[PDB]
């Protein structure tokens, strides 16, 4: 629950006005630090095994999602100066491609692991 | 080794007075210094062992003190039979002796 | 029965929990010297100060037992947190009336500059005479 | 006699050993006691990396805020608050390794001076911002003086501290 | 970086020397610090030369 | 609260009246609902 809630919090950035740079930057980076703290705790639950468990695959995918949101904002802001239409449509495209990808990953993950 | 610097080289005092002989150790020797009285043409006699411990048969006027590198031997109210040489030695390590101290009147 | 009366030395706690929180409250007061035109800066000060106080508390409580009643150190930390929170709420109040009437907003900032340190000193005197 | 390979000391160095003999008077009589003293010197490396370098780094970061433009109030405010927060975290962390003694150690004094420098930098920024838009000359002058004074004072303090604590 | 180092140092004992992981964390810290100093330099000199 | 701010910012500079309306409604709604929840929660876990 905390990891997915952090992921949706990262999504929230896609609706913030593209002009407010400090707001969205801080949103993304704070999401990242919260993600790393959560990963540390979750892995600290169990012994130090070198292989990948189902829990830390989930946490790693959540971290990738938050990182994707932050880098996406960075690229959008960079393209503002070059091409306005590119960034304008990029925001809306991300708004849909992020939640759909997360729902799809959830479906795959839970189907594979619960039915095993 | 461990050098035991004993001072003074000599000193004289009348009968009835208090004297303080001193011995300086180069390194740390703890309380492992002994004091010896050597009258002329005689073998040394142990007075103080440990650092403050009168050997049996030692009058109560002789008394030693000190620890680590600094040591002293105070002869309170010297008599006429206290004229001799006084050697300090350390037994912390392989023994070394001070050069000595002659006591006259 | 053999009994012992133990008096606890306080210097360690001065070094560990009392001085940091006092300094964090001093920091909180800086907000009133910053122009009330700046929202990001003042909110940064207030939020960072609140969170630093919470960190002090969390690190402190990890070394005590789960006790029901309020300890004196708990009283001090709660009061300091209330002071930091009041600084943040005062800034919010200023920001609510910034555009409509900057004169009264400046008056409120000035009064805060005067009366946060004074009320903090009064609270400190009450606290340190109640226990000491 | 201490064995050659027999050292389980992580944080210390065994310089040598000393022995002595003595007497202790108890409530039951006079007993001989044999004493050995093992002389240990603490290795500073762990504490350098974990406290001293972080504190110096936070001081450097706090002073870097002076070179920013006065037209960036949020940025310098973030610098000040985050440096103070980092100093508080470090001060809470440092003591956790030592017992809860009632006096200040050398590390405590170093952390106190570093906290003072971070706090002073933030107050200098507050003053500069206060004098901005009314007396810009004064604000710029004090910022320019600070850019030299703060690093030099920190360096002098470090020289004195390390000289007096590495030679004792 | 600070909090990652903090969480890591808890597990190990207190040794006088630097471990490979410690050197890596130092390097990453220094790079982040240098990026911050790069922005500091850029901001200081921008008002004079916008091309530099 | 975060979602409400996001909605306000989305609707700002396009429908300012709507943004002001939702903001001034939330200012009364959120404390009221939190107080109602607190009262219910404490009444049900203490009256027991
Ligand atoms: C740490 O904590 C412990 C435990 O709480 C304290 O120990 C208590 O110490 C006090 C005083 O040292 C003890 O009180 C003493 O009780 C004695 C017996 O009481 C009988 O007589 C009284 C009436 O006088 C009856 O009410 C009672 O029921 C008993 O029948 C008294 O004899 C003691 O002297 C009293 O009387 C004489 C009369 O000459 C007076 O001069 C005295 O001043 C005093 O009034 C005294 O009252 C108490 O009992 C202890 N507790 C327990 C559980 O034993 C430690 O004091 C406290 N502090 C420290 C440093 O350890
Ligand atoms: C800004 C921060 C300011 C100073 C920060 C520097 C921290 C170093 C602290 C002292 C240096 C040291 O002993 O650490 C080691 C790292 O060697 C280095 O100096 C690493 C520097 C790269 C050096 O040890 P060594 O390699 O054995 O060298 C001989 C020891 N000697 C230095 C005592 C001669
Ligand atoms: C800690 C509080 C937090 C510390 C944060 C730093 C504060 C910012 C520095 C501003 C600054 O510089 O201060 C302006 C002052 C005089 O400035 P200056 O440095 O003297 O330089 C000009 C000089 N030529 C001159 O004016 O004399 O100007 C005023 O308007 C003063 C009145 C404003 C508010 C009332 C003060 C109450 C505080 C006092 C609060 C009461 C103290 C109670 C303590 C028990
Ligand atoms: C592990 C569990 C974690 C779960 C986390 C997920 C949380 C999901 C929780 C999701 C709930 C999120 C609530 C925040 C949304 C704000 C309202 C909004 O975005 O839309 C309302 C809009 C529609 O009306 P209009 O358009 O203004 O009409 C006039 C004209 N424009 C026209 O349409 O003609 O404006 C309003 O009316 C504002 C009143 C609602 C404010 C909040 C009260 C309810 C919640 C108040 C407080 C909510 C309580 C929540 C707690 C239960
Ligand atoms: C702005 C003003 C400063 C901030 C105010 C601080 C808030 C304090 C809140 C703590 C709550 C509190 O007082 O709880 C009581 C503690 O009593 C107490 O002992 C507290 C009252 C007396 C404390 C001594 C002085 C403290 C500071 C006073 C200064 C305030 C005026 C300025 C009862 O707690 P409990 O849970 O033990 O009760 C029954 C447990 N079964
Ligand atoms: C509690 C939850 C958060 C607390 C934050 C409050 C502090 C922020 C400062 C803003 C503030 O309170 O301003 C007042 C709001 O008053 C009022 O609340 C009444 C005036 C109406 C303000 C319009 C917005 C609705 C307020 C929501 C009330 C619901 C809260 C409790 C159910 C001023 O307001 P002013 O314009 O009259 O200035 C004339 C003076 N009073
Ligand atoms: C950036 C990265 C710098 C280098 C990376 C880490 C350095 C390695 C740790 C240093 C270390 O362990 O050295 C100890 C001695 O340090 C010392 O003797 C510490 C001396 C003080 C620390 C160096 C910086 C302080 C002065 C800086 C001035 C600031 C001016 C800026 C305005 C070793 O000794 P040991 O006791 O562990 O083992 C017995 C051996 N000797
Ligand atoms: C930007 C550039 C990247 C950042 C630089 C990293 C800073 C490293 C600071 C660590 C300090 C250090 O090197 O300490 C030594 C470790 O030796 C070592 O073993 C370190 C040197 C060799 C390490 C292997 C490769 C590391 C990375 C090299 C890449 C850098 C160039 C690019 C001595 O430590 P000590 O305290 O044990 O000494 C005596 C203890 N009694
Ligand atoms: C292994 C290791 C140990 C310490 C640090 N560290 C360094 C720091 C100090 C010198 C060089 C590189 C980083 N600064 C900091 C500044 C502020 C807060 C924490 C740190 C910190 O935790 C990073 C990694």
């Amino acid at each position: 629950i905390p990891c997915t809630l952090i992921v949706v919090l990262s999504w929230v950035s896609f609706w913030i006005n593209k002009d407010a740079v400090p707001a969205r930057t801080s949103l993304g980076i704070t999401t990242v630090l919260t993600m790393t703290t959560l990963s540390t705790i979750a892995r600290k639950s169990l012994p130090k095994v070198s292989y990948v468990t189902a829990m830390d695959l989930f946490v790693s995918v959540c971290f990738i999602f938050v990182f994707s949101a932050l880098v996406e904002y960075g690229t959008l802001h960079y393209f503002v100066s070059s091409q306005p239409a590119r960034a304008a449509k990029m925001d809306s495209y991300a708004r849909i491609f992020f939640p759909t990808a997360f729902c799809l990953f959830n479906l795959v993950y839970w189907v594979s692991y619960l039915y095993l | 080794n461990i050098v035991m610097t004993q001072s003074p080289k000599s000193m004289s005092m009348s009968v009835g007075e208090r004297v303080t002989l001193s011995c300086k150790a180069s390194e740390y020797v703890g309380t492992y210094v002994s004091w010896y009285q050597q009258k002329p043409e005689q073998s040394p006699k142990l007075l103080i062992y440990g650092a403050s411990n009168r050997y049996t048969g030692v009058p109560d006027r002789f008394t030693g003190s000190g620890s680590a590198t600094d040591f002293t031997l105070t002869i309170g109210s010297v008599q006429a039979e206290d004229l001799a040489d006084y050697h300090c030695g350390q037994s912390y390590s392989y023994p070394t002796f001070g050069a000595g101290t002659k006591l006259e009147l | 029965s053999l009994s012992f009366k133990l008096k606890r030395n306080i210097g360690y706690f001065i070094l560990q929990t009392y001085m940091p929180s006092i300094l964090i409250t001093i920091l909180s007061w800086v907000s009133f010297w910053i122009n009330y035109d700046a929202s990001a800066a003042r909110v940064a000060l207030g939020i960072t100060t609140v969170l630093t106080m919470t960190t002090i508390n969390t690190h402190l409580r990890e070394t005590l037992p789960k006790i029901p009643y309020v300890k004196a150190i708990d009283m001090y930390l709660m009061g300091c947190f209330v002071f930091v929170f009041m600084a943040l709420l005062e800034y919010a109040l200023v920001n609510y009336i910034f555009f409509s009437q900057p004169a009264r907003a400046a008056a409120i900032d000035r009064w805060s500059r005067i009366f946060f340190p004074v009320v903090f000193s009064f609270f400190n005197i009450v606290y340190w005479l109640y226990y000491v | 006699v201490v064995a050659e390979d027999g050292s389980r000391l992580n944080q210390y160095d065994l310089l040598g050993q000393t022995v002595d003999s003595g007497i202790v008077q108890s409530s039951t009589g006079e007993y001989v006691v044999m004493t050995t003293h093992f002389h240990l010197k603490r290795k500073i490396g762990y504490f350098v990396i974990q406290t001293y370098l972080p504190c110096i780094m936070t001081v450097i970061l706090s002073q870097v805020s002076f070179w920013l433009n006065r037209e960036s109030v949020p940025a310098r405010t973030v610098f000040g608050v985050t440096t103070v927060l980092t100093m508080t975290t470090l001060s809470i962390s440092a003591r956790n390794s030592l017992p809860k003694v009632a006096y200040a150690t050398a590390m405590d004094w170093f952390i106190a001076v570093c906290y003072a420098f971070v706090f002073s930098a933030l107050i200098e920024f507050a003053t500069v911002n206060y004098f901005t838009k009314s007396q810009p000359a004064r604000a710029a002058k004090i910022d320019r003086l600070s850019r030299i004074a703060f690093p030099l004072l920190f360096g002098i303090f470090n020289l004195v501290y390390w000289a007096t604590y590495l030679n004792r």
